[PDB]
Formats: structure tokens, C-alpha cells, sequence
């Protein structure tokens, strides 16, 4: 109840449009009596970065991050075969556990958010939840989430109970189960979808610069958007993330909108026309193609060229265990392709990607992409990655760092 | 046969231990001179109010239902990892 | 092959191209053709459709069709329900 002094004195809400101080914040607990409660605060779509920053790291007692990953996908129209779904959750667990990551999504119990939360619950049972709780932060619209009657209160409700309905879901959506934090957003309307996008992108940029002034050098923590497949909203959040230079969108090679960009990303920018995208929309969205306006098609057919304009933020991957290719490979490649073409001359392209390539067992990519023959090295630079490779039993990185310029006489000096 | 029996295994004694464990587990503490003293108590207890409600409590256990699911999920994860 | 090439270019939109060719591809042991030609990546499936071919592949001892139909969308919870 010490946060309640700040949370009714800084953060406002929206009504009627005019703004007022907010309410209806606390800790929600789900159906299981002992399943660990979350923390919910409504913030109505327009707030200061400083107040949200103070909420983010001080009044929720939440430590600094190491790797932010964001998952966008279809809700209420999401279909994937069982084989690809199983390979994706098995890769996403290993991505989410080897690093002290944060994972972010639009948490509502519909589709890809369900497939993320079930992998997170499978791992937190598989881990036993000893220490270092995984943060799965969610951002959902306030208006379209339903049955908030037991949740709206002007004084706080700390053992707040909530039940999954899953029946009255026609124009409203049910809230998810396996998250831990919740930032609900409100535009003053009670029916419209898609409000969350702007604060989602601004929150990504806000999280990205948190690790500054903490250590010796000013290197920002990396962020990655992983898109699986989704309709009109997913293309919007991809474009709104790629407006910010730092996020890097990584696309699955199997889906419906992901197959659209996987087919557009071969031809040059001049080749694509409004007839080609209309042909591909008829081809990939077999059902519900009819419900589309021509003006809405004109909007997408500008969005898609603005996505194809910057080629060093767009990467298509394809999961196959035979060719030794997984999700970590795609994240590492799309993270290395961004930094090499940037305003900075050097000294930041490799520093935080080397430890992340050592934490995962991805030696093969590491050697060519970072240990280019036109580079020069010194052992005092490569000492911490040497320690991290030597403790965690990775002999191949020991073999490689040993001959790229780590001297044992300097290391154990 | 003797050479096949003697050269069969080294795990015969380990298997025997388990044969000892059950009968010397269940039996009351006091030796067979005074075993009727234990029979008097255990026979009097048997017909009045039910005694030893868990007949075997270090071998066979009935897990709580909330624990069971979390237990099975862990070993399914370890099976796929194997 | 000559039976599958005919039906795909026809007056009907769908729902008859695969129904009688799947059981005939399961009765013979021809898995390799079956997967590409019928289990195209642009298709969508439901377990209640694939139940009879699953039964026919499971009785007659063809493990490869069991392996393929299992991961193309036959749920055991729905099959033995
Ligand atoms: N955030 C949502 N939660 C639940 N259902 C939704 C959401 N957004 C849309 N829907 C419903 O799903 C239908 C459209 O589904 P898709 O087109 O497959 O999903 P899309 O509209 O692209 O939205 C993707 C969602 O994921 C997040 O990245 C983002 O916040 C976006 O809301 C719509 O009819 C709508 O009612």
C-alpha cells in the first residue's frame, strides 16, 4: 500500500475527451487459490515517460533487463499445424530461459498469447520457480477487456478475484492467465480495438534505454520483435515498431501475413505494385478476403513498401532441425545485421552480442560474423566472454577464443 | 549350471536386500519371546478403532491432486528433453 | 498420380479431391506421394475429417501414415473420445 501513495498522485485516466485521476489498480488473482497473483494498473493511452519510468522500475520493484523480446501474432484467427507449433514453443523456451529476458505481448486469452503463456507455465513448472521469476508483461486495451465489474474500485483491491468467462466473447475478449504484469490502456471509448499500439512502441523505446549510467560504457540493451502471423493489426504494430530504428522485426516463414512478406521480400522495391499485393491477398487470406475495402487495401499497399524500404531491419527465417536452424539463430542474425549499418563507427557492434552468442551455443554464426579476418583483437577485451564460455562448459568457444587472441598468461595473471 | 549361476550377475545381493526390507519393515519391534505382548495391544486396537490408517507409509503414497499435475508435467518435460 | 492430376482441375471448388484418394493411398503403402500431393502447406485440416483414414492406417500396420496423420492434425484425445 506504499505504491498507492504514488499511483493515485501521478497517473491519470480518461473519460467522456477530458482526463481525470485513475482508479481500479491492484493485484488480480485467478481461479486457483494459490496460483501467484499479478499486478494491474490502468494507464489511459497518454502519459509522461518519466511517470511511466518511475512506475516501471521503482514502485513495482523490478530489476534491470538483459534482453527484451516482443511477440505479435493473430488473435481469434490463428491457425498453425501441430508440428510447427511444437517446434516454436520448444525454441521459445530456450530463448526465454538462457538469458535473463523480458517477454512482452498483448496479453489476452486468444491465440498466440495463449501459446506463449502455456510455454511459460510449462517452463516455470519445469524450473520449479526457485528464484528469478520470469517477467511476462502484457498490454491490453481497457475498453475491450470484459467483466471488469469485480475489478473497478476507487480505493484499491489487493486480493482481487477474477474468473475466466469464455462465453460472452462476441465483441469483447477475455483476459489471459499466465502473465504477471498488466498495463491496461484506455482511449475514452469502450468498443474500438487497436488503441494499445502507440504506448506499446513507446514502451519498447523506453525499456531500450534503461541500461544507461549503470556501468562503464553506454551500450543500450537489444530489442527484437518476433511476428508469427496476424491480420491488419499485426502489420500496424510491425510498422509502428520499425518506425523506431532500434527494433528489428523477425518473421516466421509459415503463416498468412508472414507468407505475404516472405513472398514480397524477394523482388526489388520498384517491382511491387497494387495488383501483386491484391493477388497475394486473394491467395493467402482465402477466407475473409471479401470483407476488405479497396481504401483499406490502398493503405496496406503503402504500409508494405514502407516496410520494404529499410532492408536491414527485416528478416525471414524458417525453422528446420536438419539444417541446424532455430529461433536463436534468427534473433542473433537480425540483431547483428542492424548494428553494422549505423551511425556509430564501431566498438558497440560486438560487445553485447558476443556474450549473448556465448550464452547460447551458436559458435558457427559467431565466428564468421564477428571474427572477421579484417578485425584486430586484444585479450583484455575478450576476458569476460572467455570466463563465460569457460564456466558454462562450451569447449568450442574456448577453442575459438584461444586462437583468436586470448593469452592464458594474460588471463590468469 | 553352477558356473552359469555363479557367473550370472553381481546384483543378486542388492535384489535380496529388497526381499529383506518388506518383512522386517512390517513386523513389530519386540522379539518373538515377547511378541504376544505386541499381539495383545495390536489385537485390542484392531477391533475398537481403526489403527495404522496408512498400512505402508514409506512405500506407497497417495499424492494430493494439486501436486500430481505439477509432478507429471515435470517428468513429461524431462522425457522430451531426453 | 493420374487420378490426382484429374480432380484438381475440375468444375468443383473442393471437398472431393482428397476424400476417396486418401483411403486409396493408405490402402497401398504410398506415403511419399501422399504427403506432398495431398498435404499441401496451403491446406487446413480437422481431426474429425481424418478419423477414418487414421483407423485404416492403424489397423493395417502402416506406421508411417500414423506418424504423418498424427502431426498433420489428428488429436488422440479426439480420436479415442
Ligand atoms: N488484442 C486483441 N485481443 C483479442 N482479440 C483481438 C485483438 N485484436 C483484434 N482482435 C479480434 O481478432 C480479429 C482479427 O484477428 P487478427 O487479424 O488475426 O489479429 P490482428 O487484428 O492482426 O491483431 C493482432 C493483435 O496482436 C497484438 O500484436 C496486437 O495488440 C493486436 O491487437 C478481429 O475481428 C478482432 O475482433
Amino acid at each position: 500500500c506504499s505504491l498507492a501513495s504514488w499511483i493515485k498522485e501521478n497517473i491519470k485516466k480518461k473519460e467522456c475527451v477530458r482526463e481525470t485521476p485513475t482508479d481500479a489498480f491492484g493485484d488480480i488473482s485467478f481461479g486457483g487459490l494459490g496460483q501467484k497473483t499479478g499486478k494491474y494498473v490502468r494507464v489511459s493511452s497518454d502519459t509522461s515517460c518519466e511517470n511511466l519510468y518511475q512506475l516501471m522500475t521503482e514502485q513495482w520493484k523490478l530489476r534491470s533487463p538483459n534482453l527484451l523480446i516482443s511477440v505479435t501474432g493473430g488473435a481469434k484467427n490463428f491457425y498453425i499445424k501441430t508440428h510447427l507449433k511444437d517446434k516454436f514453443r520448444r525454441g521459445l523456451i530456450k530463448v526465454a530461459q538462457t538469458t535473463g529476458a523480458w517477454i512482452l505481448t498483448g496479453g489476452t486469452h486468444a491465440g498466440v498469447m495463449k501459446h506463449v503463456g502455456m510455454a511459460v507455465r510449462d517452463y516455470t513448472l519445469s524450473s520449479g520457480s526457485m528464484e528469478g521469476q520470469i517477467v511476462v508483461i502484457g498490454v491490453a486495451p481497457w475498453g475491450v477487456i470484459h467483466n471488469r465489474s469485480t475489478l473497478i474500485h476507487p480505493e484499491g483491491r489487493f486480493p482481487a478475484y477474477y474468473s475466466l468467462d469464455e462465453q460472452g466473447q462476441g465483441r469483447l475478449s477475455c483476459l489471459d492467465i499466465n502473465h504477471t504484469h498488466f498495463l491496461l490502456v484506455d482511449d475514452g471509448t469502450q468498443g474500438h480495438y487497436g488503441v494499445e499500439i502507440e504506448l506499446r512502441a513507446r514502451l519498447e523505446k523506453l525499456i531500450s534505454k534503461l541500461s544507461l549510467g549503470n556501468r562503464e560504457s553506454g551500450v543500450t540493451i537489444p530489442v527484437v520483435c518476433v511476428v508469427l502471423d496476424g491480420g491488419p493489426g499485426t502489420l500496424n504494430t510491425i510498422y509502428n515498431s520499425m518506425l523506431n530504428h532500434t527494433p528489428c522485426v523477425v518473421l516466421e516463414g509459415s503463416g498468412r501475413l508472414a507468407d505475404v512478406i516472405a513472398h514480397v521480400a524477394s523482388v526489388p522495391v520498384s517491382k511491387v505494385t497494387m495488383a501483386l499485393i491484391n493477388r497475394l491477398l486473394k491467395r493467402f487470406f482465402m477466407q475473409e478476403y471479401k470483407n476488405f475495402t479497396e481504401l483499406q487495401i490502398i493503405e496496406w499497399t503503402k504500409k508494405i513498401q514502407d516496410i520494404l524500404r529499410m532492408p536491414h531491419l527485416l528478416t525471414v527465417f524458417r525453422i528446420d532441425e536438419d539444417k541446424n536452424y532455430d529461433v536463436d539463430v534468427a534473433i542473433l542474425q537480425a540483431l547483428l545485421k542492424a548494428s553494422r549499418s549505423d551511425e556509430h563507427a564501431g566498438r558497440h557492434c560486438w560487445e553485447r552480442q558476443l556474450e549473448l552468442a556465448v550464452a547460447w551455443n551458436r559458435v558457427d554464426i559467431a565466428e564468421s560474423e564477428i571474427f572477421t579476418e579484417e578485425s584486430q583483437w586484444t585479450s583484455s577485451d575478450l576476458h569476460p566472454a572467455m570466463f563465460s564460455a569457460l564456466v558454462g562448459d562450451k569447449p568450442e568457444f574456448v577453442r575459438l577464443l584461444l586462437e583468436n587472441g586470448v593469452c592464458v598468461r594474460e588471463f590468469l595473471e | 549350471t553352477f558356473q552359469e549361476v555363479q557367473d550370472n550377475t553381481d546384483t543378486i545381493w542388492k535384489f535380496q536386500r529388497y526381499e529383506l526390507i518388506k518383512e522386517y519393515h512390517s513386523r513389530p519391534a519386540l522379539p518373538p519371546p515377547f511378541i504376544l505382548l505386541s499381539h495383545l495391544i495390536l489385537f485390542i486396537r484392531g477391533v475398537f478403532l481403526r489403527d495404522l490408517p496408512q498400512r505402508h507409509k514409506n512405500f506407497r503414497q497417495e499424492l494430493e491432486q494439486t501436486e500430481e499435475e505439477e509432478l507429471l508435467s515435470w517428468e513429461a518435460y524431462m522425457k522430451d528433453n531426453y
